């Protein structure tokens, strides 16, 4: 979608594996704080917000 | 009420007491006050400062 229209999508009760996404190596930018870029499969929340 | 001395030293020390245990769960600002979550969960450059 546009960027002022974004899609949203919610995630929850489910299993989440960051490890292949950081690990596919085909994204140009992996930014982030808050959380490290690693040790996200030892972490969960209450809701996942794309 | 007869002892308020001794009564007031004890309040005043219990007072400072929690007041420490209650500031050992501070901000600071910090994104949170347990160390543990951060380290659990920020990378170690970020984790340190």
């Amino acid at each position: 979608a546009s960027v002022y229209a974004w899609n949203r999508k919610r995630i929850s009760n489910c299993v989440a594996d960051y490890s292949v996404l950081y690990n596919s190596a085909s994204f140009s930018t992996f930014k982030c704080y808050g959380v490290s870029p690693t040790k996200l499969n030892d972490l969960c929340f209450t809701n996942v917000y794309a | 009420s007869a002892l308020g001395k001794l009564q007031d030293v004890v309040n005043q020390n219990a007072q400072a007491l929690n007041t420490l245990v209650k500031q050992l769960s501070s901000n600071f600002g910090a994104i949170s006050s347990v160390l543990n979550d951060i380290l659990s969960r920020l990378d170690p450059p970020e984790a340190e400062v």
